[PDB]
C-alpha cells in the first residue's frame, strides 16, 4: 500500500495551510528568541499582565 | 432597541474561505424577528 501524495499549487489564494518545534526557555539572561515568528533579542521576566 | 452606550465586539472566529461574496441574506427556523 503506497499513496502517491500531491502537493499542488495553481490559480488559487494560498488561504489554507499549516507548523512546529521547542526548547526549554531560559530567563534572567541577554537571549535572543524566536516566539511563532516572532524574533527578538533581550531578557525575558515574569510579569504580572 | 440598541441602548446608548459603548461595547466593544472581541473577535469570535476568523476563516481563510478565500471565495468572492456579493449578496447575503438569513433564514428562518419553522417547523410545520
Amino acid at each position: 500500500r503506497v499513496v502517491v501524495l500531491s502537493f499542488e499549487l495553481l490559480h488559487a489564494p494560498a488561504t489554507v495551510c499549516g507548523p512546529k518545534k521547542s526548547t526549554n526557555l531560559v530567563k534572567n539572561k541577554c537571549v535572543n528568541f524566536n516566539f511563532n515568528g516572532l524574533t527578538g533579542t533581550g531578557v525575558l521576566t515574569e510579569s504580572n499582565k | 432597541d440598541l441602548p446608548q452606550g459603548f461595547s466593544a465586539l472581541e473577535p469570535l472566529v476568523d476563516l481563510p474561505i478565500g471565495i468572492n461574496i456579493t449578496r447575503f441574506q438569513t433564514l428562518l427556523a419553522l417547523h410545520r424577528a
